[PDB]
DNA sequence: ACCGTCATGATCATATTATTACGCCAGACAGGG
DNA sequence: CCCTGTCTGGCGTCCTCTCACCTATGATCATGACGGT
RNA sequence: UUUGAUUUGGUGAGAGG
């Protein structure tokens, strides 16, 4: 279901932003779980350009550029 | 006959139903509960005495001491209420107590005290309410509103359906104290019976049966009846009624007297229960297998071994029946327990049950309340009898005692406070009865189980918590010091219970700022059925059923008037004629009909009483008698409307304005609006502005001068009689001689209230409307108020109205106004702000208000005087300065040598900085009004000085007038009485008139009379000495303020706000609309008359939105403006009394039955032309809410003036010239600016300040604030391409600090680019993630 | 309530009439003030979980896609196809219903023109591509989702569509609210699926199938109609039959489970006893 | 922060940090003095809940309170919720270069363009009339701009009407559902002192005029006035994303 | 008029108790056929 | 040992505007006013 | 070895859309 799916997701930020940040913080944190950013909130938390709209071509030139 | 004032402008009124209870005084719940309250009060309740006789007499930890209770007495408040809201204190009266202190001796507690000691003693501090209605806590006048909660007693609620998901419905018998422990009963699906406690852990209920000191042989004494069972010679016969084996399928054949009656494998019918109480059948035989399972009630023992045969509630076997037949017992007693008619529920929770007697019952009970610790006897006994059972910690009312009383089918409504055996034992049968299928249960939204506190209540429950605060700290130190020496002030300290009040009337959730800004306002926000607050639900979590109107609020909580969005239906407003019961339940009135004939007396009835009657609808027809003319007549019987026969009704309503509230039943023809329009009309009739000069409405219910004179802004006359000096200051009544006191001479001065601010910074003002030398009768007012008019209530104008679309300028809910309106300064409303500046105490010295500043020239210190603070007068811009402060320096610069101050100049050369406190912009004015307080020992400057002398002689001269007034109505007396009885006409005024005493009159009542007076002008001259002496000190001292404050100064600035494209304005229907063109004054659609209409509307918002009510006020305030127009054209042509009195009786005559039926023949040609001076403007028209005008009434008055008959004229165009096709309505629509102002509501910002914690914009338009880009709005640029604007959105506009400093220099420059970083807030989450124990980081 | 309001707004309502139009009232203004909360609640569950996914590819290169029917429930043909796969590209070129004919190829987008070309030929149901079926890691391709729906053309290579999708299933959260046998009614031919069947002794065919899904087929191909017949039914007609317009053809007894056979010979009782497995109900009012 | 007048309003987790730090000086010196086992085990045990306490407030039993009786707001407290970091400081923000006002019609206007009040004008284009200004020649420092702007003289009214031409800004009702309730203007300077809106466009933001209001945006850089054009204009947004349907249909 | 006594305001660490009245809806836990 | 009531936690709409209200205390040196010589 | 204007926090109640 779309809760449990939203929690239950590879990015703790995206999974933090949304319902209870206690449980998947402590999830993360035991698991040592790591962010590999990808997605459009973990860019508006941090500060950065969307990677969906007229980001997608700086994305695209930053996941070539790696 | 009519009042003075109701022969200046009577207003036409049709309406057909005659009157027979008028509306009550408006405000009676809050001036009557504190009148409740606040009052010496015999026979101990109710009021404070309740409290100070609950709580006292403190008696001591075995000291022997007791401090026991005399009286209490409430002395003269140290302020009146107007210097109250100038200063700023509370309007507190303080509340002295007589209390006592008794020692009793060694050995005998029922011995002689040593020593008394009764004394006074000072307790806190009650605020006392003003004859308003409402509270003045700290300057501002607030208001207590009613509460509505649970009613106290017992309630049989039912879990329906929801719980174990199989059907099942449960039940439970909430006992609701009035202060103490709850109490729930209720089931589980396994049909046992579960008590609990303050909704803590769960016990079978019968545990506490035994501990009310029951054995369990009594238990089921009380809760099962008995089966005999007989053994006589014959497989164990039985005592047999057959009305239990009413549908029971027997498992042999049942005979008796030699007869079959009942087969195998049938039951038994209701025609064979005939058969077997006809015949009298008593003793039957049964088999073996027949007491297989019957539960046995008590206990049976044999006497050989002296051990136990068979247990208490235990089912017989073969071995047990073996047992007890040897042992010599003849009869055996059972239980009946069957399916539908008695399940064995307390048998079942006696099988649960592991406690034995009432010392294991005790302790199981004592461990539930504290859980873990060692139990004793004693304590176990001291708690359950100071749980239920002990005056102190359990306290049903009179409520509480009445409903637990009548939901129990009971007599007398008379009790103790505290519950008995009895009453839980009766608890538990109607549970049990409710749970076999007999009888009801009870809903929660009727209105027979929901109570109303009020102020009186509420007031005396916190101080009654106060109250315990301080039993407390008494019992702690009544037996641990020496006596006798210490005083019964030295214990008890007024800090618990004054913290204890003030907290409640400072800032509770019920104890609420008054939406003043209007008299519908107030006399709204006042009749207020709140559910909220401490006791009742919340907003956020309940809920769906409190949210909707029940079958019985119909005549006492309003239906239609609620406010709508989150919290509909939870602050409701009480109705019109709805009082308030002894008890706090709601009541209303009826006309009892006996058998044939309406009877006109009232009757007042309850919720629950309104059930079981019958009662007929309020308009129905009735022929001069009280005969209903139809055979079926619409009536209601148990919350459910019907149609009833002629002569089975029992009670008739009273008026048919009794259903609505008085917010809405202002609204002219309400029958015709859809409820939601009609909500939203009400919601808006209060929240209206007062303009310049208030008009009147032209179309009314009548009920204006109700809201108008049963509030508080106007000044209505005390005692009639003429008046001697009209000013617009004051006004000066000579009260009539059938009236009058004969000691105190009297003639009574009114002074107005002039130009202040209210709470909603509105301007309440009061205007004098009578003339001089006029006569005026007791009840009737002097000074129109705010939205007022000669006693009437004008919120909006009323303005001519065209129902066309014009150009698409009105295009959703748009209105559309001439110039022709904004020219005659008719919306032009006044609003007052209160500007307030401190001169605070800081280091390197206290502040300097005057107006020796730097940093400013001539233009700034043009507007100040010689010591800073604005004159009183000077109209100022946004943004000019009105007090100069100068103290703001900081540390720009460290003083290089530490503290060097004696050495350049006297104290320092201006620290390093300086900057003289410049105010902000956005709003003009003109100063009115400047307060100065000053703490005192603070040298007052020559302007405190000034305005020091200026209310020294203005309190001089207004005392002096009072004297002076007085006197000369005192003088006046002695010439009324020295008209006979050794009169000197010429004698009296040869001598000075001081002496009027002396002359030739012998003992008689007027020298005795003169000697009265002699005493009252005595009085009145050392009264005079001693109060301007008192008045000297108020004025002369200083007022207690803030911790470390000179002195305040208070400005306020008067704006005049007119009219704009962006205001609010709507009807009293629900057509709202921003304004949106102010067209000029030849663009209007006019007619082939010549005269502009002033506002089009548009006509697409009536068929959706359903308020076809406005249409039906539009015609008819178009056929009040023709009966205006008809009277202006006869008087304009300077026509005689003659005609003016034909066409005024043919306007005033005109319809059915109505209610109205005046003559002009007894008012003498001089009161009929000043009438129609007041009716040129228009004729106003009562229409009562659902006894109203029908359309043929209204075409019969369009037919009075030569209007056209379907109220449709002929409009031309403005701007074309040419004549508009199918001709468009026309007519007067009463019409209010709202409080919604569009110079309140615009805000921009460029770039201002910053937040500290996360360095983001601040919020709101008072702070120089940005807008909120949400959340939702960030999903919104994701859902486009748009990742450059979230970007700069989100990093660069709004966190970012180096990044919008780089910026606003690329702004400058000219160079459109950004550097993005990232947002200090992340930065603020890491450290927030990061000062737990978890370790976030920015990888690479 | 039994008693009517019978007078409406141009007459007045008398004061019980209001207030029973207030009781009406009030209910839907308590339903919409708290509806709201959980309309903004299901859109923001909604563009949480979605959130991420964003137009990646041009093409997953499958052949898999769900098969867009028109949607009927029992009464007319509700929703046609032209709503459900405008603008929607095909997984498999669609055959014309005469036989074998590429008649669009296998992806096309399917725009006005292909859908009036598709109606012109009633077309009877296409397989066309969805995006639960986009075999792309980590997002859509750009065929799997279909047209932009505010662009005339194929979504764009990065346009989220995760959140305008959530948002226009949560956006009209508000408007919703919170709180015999078978009669035919066009003229048509039958069809019958999911059937296994049996002809009765009076020649009513009967079904021992008891999911069968009963369809009304036109004479052109498209399925008009379509219905359930339970299990054990006196259908009044047959497979591949042609009926009229409110012909009744089907009936059965749902409070009688009927126990139908397939063949048939003798009765007897296999473990059927009277006193403990079955009992002796002998009837009142009839006899038998 | 002192708020106004002469005391301190403290936060909570000074209360809570300021507890902590008092319980372990107080164990400190308890076992500097050797206490015995039950005094130490209460003081560890008073040490262990008040770290709980400043942690995750009222997760152990009842929470601990302050002033009066409202519990007092910890670290996680700061976290989750909908008053956290999260949904209130990081995914919505607050926002220089925007404003807010009453709407109403206006419609003469063409459906790419929305009336705009010259005083919230003023005040959103403060630093493109500075850099404006600048570019003239007219003043010299900055301060002698803004003296000009807090004066309103003649010539500065020229200069906002060459800021505006080509510039859109984001209209957006308060309660946004979909994509449609923000789209981007060009304004049109009013006298007047609310915004003008072209009746059209209030389909799609649900927006009647019964008292409604609106924030404006300024796009500042130049990808964002292209993002506001090409992607965001109100032209471009004329059919809604849920459907084929036509969001400009005429009321 | 100077010297001594009662009174009264600064600075400063000490550390937590006598109400109840939402409605699902998952998720984990002791009980028992 | 697989169902099962029962208990515990965790949700519950966005944006805006106005107003008021904010812990007690227990102990002492030193200043400050009052009275005798 | 001497250039600087800078900052108004929780709680609860009520209204508009
Ligand atoms: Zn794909």
């Amino acid at each position: 279901g779309i809760t449990k799916a939203s929690l239950a997701t590879e990015s703790f930020i995206s999974a933090a932003s949304f319902q209870e940040t206690t449980r998947v913080l402590t999830e993360a944190a035991v698991a040592g779980k790591r962010d590999e950013l990808r997605g459009l909130k973990e860019n508006v938390i941090v500060g950065r350009l969307i990677p969906a709209g007229t980001g997608y071509a700086y994305h695209q030139d930053r996941m070539r550029r790696r | 006959v009519y009042s003075y004032t109701e022969k200046k402008r009577i207003r036409k009124d049709f309406g057909k139903r005659p009157q027979v209870l008028d509306v009550p005084y408006l405000l009676s719940i809050q001036l009557d509960s504190f009148q409740k309250f606040i009052e010496q009060d015999p026979e101990g309740q109710y009021g404070l005495e309740a409290a100070f006789r609950s709580v006292f007499p403190i008696q001591s930890y075995s000291g022997n001491s007791e401090l026991q209770y005399v009286s209490y007495r409430l002395g003269e408040p140290v302020f009146d209420v107007q210097e109250c809201q100038i200063r700023g204190v509370t309007y507190s009266a303080p509340l002295r107590v007589k209390l006592r202190l008794v020692i009793y001796e060694r050995e005998a507690p029922e011995g002689t005290v040593k020593d008394i000691k009764e004394q006074e003693v000072y307790m806190g501090e009650i605020p006392l309410m003003t004859d308003n209605g409402t509270f003045v806590i700290n300057g501002t006048e607030r208001v207590i509103v009613s509460q509505l909660h649970r009613s106290p007693g017992v309630f049989f609620d039912s879990d329906k359906g929801k719980t174990h998901s199989s059907g099942k419905v449960l039940y439970n018998a909430r006992i609701i104290p009035y202060r103490g422990s709850w109490l729930d009963f209720e089931f589980d699906p396994k049909d046992n019976l579960f008590v609990r406690i303050d909704r803590r852990r769960k016990l079978p209920a019968t545990i506490i049966l035994r501990a009310l000191n029951y054995t369990t042989e009594q238990i089921l004494d009380l809760f099962f009846e008995k089966v005999i069972f007989e053994i006589r010679d014959n497989k164990l016969q039985m005592e047999l009624v057959p009305e239990r084996l009413r549908g029971e399928t027997a498992s042999f054949d049942i005979e008796a007297n030699g007869k079959v009656y009942v087969e195998k494998g049938r039951r038994i019918t209701a025609r064979h229960i005939r058969q077997l109480e006809k015949d009298d059948v008593k003793l039957i035989e049964v088999p073996v297998e027949y007491i297989a399972g019957k539960v046995v009630a008590k206990d049976y023992i044999d006497e050989s071994t002296g051990e136990l045969i068979c247990a208490a509630n235990m089912e017989l076997s073969l071995d047990l029946l073996a047992k007890l037949s040897q042992s010599g017992h003849k009869r055996i007693e059972t239980l009946f327990t069957n399916d539908l008619d008695h399940g064995p529920y307390i048998s079942e929770t006696l099988r649960v049950d592991p406690t034995n007697d009432r010392l294991s019952a005790l302790v199981e009970i004592y461990r539930m309340m504290r859980p873990g610790e060692p139990p004793t006897r004693e304590a176990a006994e001291s708690l359950f009898e100071n749980l239920f059972f002990s005056e102190d910690r359990y306290d049903l009312s009179a409520v509480g005692r009445m409903k637990f009383n009548r939901s129990l089918l009971r007599e007398e409504i008379e009790g103790s406070g505290i519950l008995s055996k009895d009453d839980i034992i009766d608890v538990m049968k109607k549970l049990i009865d409710i749970r076999n299928g007999k009888g009801e249960v009870d809903d929660i939204d009727h209105l027979g189980n929901r109570r109303i506190r009020s102020v009186g209540e509420m007031a005396e429950n916190q101080f009654r918590v106060g109250l315990v605060r301080v039993e407390r700290a008494v019992k702690e130190r009544l037996s641990l010091g020496d006596l006798d020496t210490l005083m019964p002030q030295d214990m008890i300290n007024a800090k618990p219970i004054s913290a204890a009040v003030k907290e409640f009337f400072g800032s509770s959730q019920l104890s609420q700022f008054m939406d003043q800004n209007n008299p519908l306002s107030e006399i709204t926000h006042k009749r207020r059925i709140s559910a909220l607050g401490p006791g009742g639900l919340t907003r956020e979590r309940a809920g769906f059923e409190v949210r909707d109107v029940h079958p019985t609020h119909y005549g006492r909580v309003c239906p239609i008037e609620t406010p709508e969005g989150p919290n509909i239906g939870l602050i409701n407003s009480l109705s019109v004629y709805a009082q308030t019961n002894e008890y706090g339940f709601l009541e209303t009135p009826y006309r009892k009909v006996t058998d044939g004939v309406v009877t006109d007396e009232i009757h007042y009835l309850s919720a629950i009483e309104e059930g079981n009657y019958v009662i007929a609808q309020a308009n129905s027809n009735l022929d001069e008698e009280g005969h209903f003319v139809e055979d079926l007549v619409t009536c209601r019987s148990k919350g459910e409307s019907s149609l009833f026969s002629r002569d089975q009704v029992d009670y008739m309503d009273v008026s048919t304005q009794q259903v609505v509230s008085v917010g809405a039943s202002l609204i002219p023809f309400l029958e015709h609006d859809d409820a939601n329009r009609a909500l939203m009309g009400a919601n808006m009739q209060r929240q209206a502005v007062p303009t310049l000069r208030a008009d009147k409405p032209l179309v009314g219910t009548g009920m204006e001068r109700a809201v108008a004179v049963d509030s508080g802004v106007t000044a209505v006359a005390k005692r009639g009689g003429v008046v001697q000096y009209v000013d617009a200051s004051r006004i000066v009544i000579k009260v009539n001689e059938d009236e009058m006191y004969p000691g105190e001479a009297g003639i009574d001065i009114y002074n107005l209230t002039k130009y202040t601010r209210s709470n909603q910074n509105t301007c309440i003002n009061q205007m004098p409307c009578v003339s001089l030398g006029e006569p005026v009768e007791r009840g009737d007012v002097l000074a129109d108020g705010p939205s007022t008019d000669l006693g009437e209530l004008a919120l909006g104008q009323n303005m001519r109205v065209a129902f066309m679309p014009w150009n698409g300028y009105n295009f959703e809910d748009s209105i559309l106004v001439s110039e022709r309106v904004v020219q005659e300064d008719r919306f032009t409303t006044i609003h007052i702000q209160e500007l307030a500046c401190v001169s605070r105490d800081t280091k390197l010295g206290p502040e300097e208000i005057t107006a020796d500043i730097p940093n400013v020239g001539e233009a700034a210190l043009s507007k100040l005087d010689e010591s800073g603070i604005v004159y009183i007068g000077a109209e100022v811009t946004g943004g000019d300065i009105l007090v100069g402060k100068v103290t703001p320096k900081g540390e720009t610069q460290l003083t290089p040598e530490e503290k060097l101050l004696r050495a350049i100049f006297g104290e320092k050369a201006s620290d390093v900085k300086d900057s003289s406190l410049r105010v902000p912009n956005g709003v003009s004015g003109t100063v009115i009004d400047v307060q100065v307080f000053t703490r005192d020992g603070v040298e007052k400057d020559k302007r405190a000085l000034e305005i020091e002398e200026m209310q020294l002689k203005q309190a001089k001269k207004d005392l002096s007038e009072e004297l002076q007034i007085l006197e000369a109505g005192l003088f006046s007396r002695i010439r009324a009485v020295l008209v006979a009885g050794g009169v000197e006409a010429e004698k009296l005024d040869k001598l000075p008139r001081d002496r009027w005493l002396e002359l030739g009159l012998t003992d008689e009542e007027k020298q005795n009379q003169l000697e009265q007076l002699a005493e009252q002008y005595d009085e009145l001259k050392h009264e005079f000495e001693k109060k301007l002496e008192a008045k000297r000190r108020k004025i002369t001292q200083g007022d207690d303020l803030a911790p470390g404050v000179l002195k305040i100064v208070k400005v306020y600035l008067a704006v005049k706000r007119r009219i704009q494209p962006g205001d609010k304005m709507a009807g009293r229907h629900g057509n709202k609309g921003v304004i949106s063109k102010i067209n000029p004054i030849e663009d209007m659609p006019y007619d082939e008359n010549g005269t502009p209409v002033d506002i089009v509307l548009n006509p697409l918002g009536v068929p959706s939105r359903m308020n076809i009510g406005q249409i039906l006020e539009t015609h008819l305030g178009m056929a009040a403006k023709g009966i205006g127009d008809k009277i202006n054209a006869m008087l304009k042509q300077q026509q005689e009394v003659a005609k003016l009195r034909e066409f005024i009786q043919r306007a005033y005559d005109l319809g059915a039955d109505v209610r109205q039926k005046v003559d002009l023949s007894t008012f003498s040609d001089e009161e009929v032309m000043r009438l129609a001076e007041n009716l040129r403007k228009g004729m106003p028209i009562a229409t009562p809410v659902f006894d109203g005008a029908k359309e043929a009434e209204i075409k019969e008055l369009l037919k009075l003036g030569d209007l056209p008959t379907s109220g449709q004229i002929r409009l031309y165009d403005g701007r074309t010239g040419e004549q508009f096709e199918r001709p468009v309505t026309v007519g007067y629509m009463y019409m209010l600016k709202l409080n919604h102002l569009v110079d309140d509501k615009m805000h921009a910002r460029s770039t201002g300040s910053y937040s500290l914690v996360t360095q983001q914009p601040l919020g709101g338009k008072a702070q120089f604030g940005g807008q909120r880009f949400g959340e939702m709005e960030v999903w919104a640029l994701e859902a486009y391409g748009a990742a450059y604007t979230l970007q700069e959105m989100l990093t660069v506009k709004s966190d970012d600090v180096n990044g919008r400093t780089k910026m606003y220099k690329n702004i400058v420059d000219g160079n459109h680019q950004m550097e993005p970083g990232m947002p200090e807030s992340f930065n603020v989450l890491l450290k927030e993630i990061r000062s737990l124990g978890i370790n976030i980081e920015l990888e690479d | 309530i039994e008693t009517p309001i019978t007078a409406n707004f141009r007459e007045g309502l008398n004061v019980l009439q209001y207030f029973i139009s207030t009781h009406g009232a009030r209910k839907g203004l308590a339903d919409t003030a708290l509806k709201t909360a959980n309309s903004g609640y299901l859109t923001r569950r909604l563009v949480d979980v979605a959130q991420d996914l964003v137009v990646t590819e041009d093409d997953c290169g499958t052949h898999e896609g769900i098969m867009m029917t028109p949607v009927i429930e029992g009464g007319d043909v509700k929703e046609p196809l032209r709503d459900r796969v405008l603008g929607r590209v095909t997984a498999e070129d669609v055959l014309k219903p005469g036989t074998a004919d590429i008649l669009v190829p296998r992806n096309t987008l399917l725009h006005e023109q292909w859908c009036d070309l598709l109606e012109e030929n009633s077309v009877d149901a296409v397989k066309v591509r969805s995006v639960v079926s986009c075999d792309t890691d980590f997002g859509v391709c750009a065929h799997c989702y279909g047209r932009d729906l505010a662009r005339g053309h194929i979504i764009n290579k990065g346009e989220a569509i995760g959140v305008i999708a959530a948002q226009s299933i949560g956006e009209p959260g508000t408007q919703l609210t919170m709180r015999s046998s078978i009669q035919v009614k066009n003229k048509g031919s039958i069809k019958l699926s999911n059937v296994k069947s049996v002809v009765n002794s009076s020649g009513k065919l009967v079904i021992t199938s008891r999911n069968t899904e009963l369809k009304l087929i036109d004479e052109f191909g498209r399925t008009k109609e379509s219905y359930k017949v339970p299990y054990g039914a006196v259908l009044a007609k047959g497979d591949g039959e042609q009926v009229a317009g409110g012909e009744t053809v089907a009936n059965w007894d749902p409070h009688t489970m009927p126990v139908i056979t397939e063949v048939s010979g003798f009765v007897r009782f296999t473990d059927m006893i009277d006193g403990q497995t079955i009992t002796r109900q002998t009837d009142e009012l009839t006899g038998l | 922060v002192p708020l106004d007048g002469g005391r301190f309003a403290t936060s909570d987790l000074n209360d809570l940090y300021r507890r902590v730090i008092n319980r372990n000086n107080r164990l400190k010196r308890l076992l500097d003095l050797a206490a015995p086992d039950i005094i130490v085990r209460n003081e560890k045990r008073m040490l262990q809940e008040a770290v709980d306490a400043l942690l995750d407030n009222g997760r152990r039993g009842r929470a601990i309170t302050g002033s009066n009786k409202r519990p007092l707001k910890s670290l996680a407290d700061m976290i989750k919720g909908k008053q956290g970091r999260f949904r209130q400081n990081l995914l919505g923000k607050r926002v220089d270069y925007s404003g807010r006002s009453v709407i109403t019609v206006g419609p003469y206007l063409r459906l790419h363009q929305c009336g705009l009040p010259k005083k919230m004008a003023l005040e959103l284009f403060k630093p493109f009339i500075y850099g404006k200004l600048e570019l003239r020649g007219l003043a010299t420092t900055i301060k002698a701009a803004k003296k000009m702007v807090e004066r309103e003289e003649a010539v500065v009214w020229d200069i906002l009407d060459e800021v505006i031409r080509e510039h859109p800004v984001l209209l957006n009702r308060a309660p946004t559902l979909h994509r449609l309730g923000i789209q981007a203007f060009e304004p049109v300077l009013i006298e007047g002192k609310a915004i003008q809106l072209h009746p059209l466009v209030c389909a799609a933001y649900n927006a009647d005029f019964d008292g409604d209001q609106m924030a404006v945006h300024v796009p500042l850089t130049l990808e964002a006035q292209l993002e506001a054009r090409a992607l965001m204009m109100s032209t471009n947004n004329i059919l809604s994303p849920a459907n084929g349907e036509p969001i400009i249909v005429p009321s």
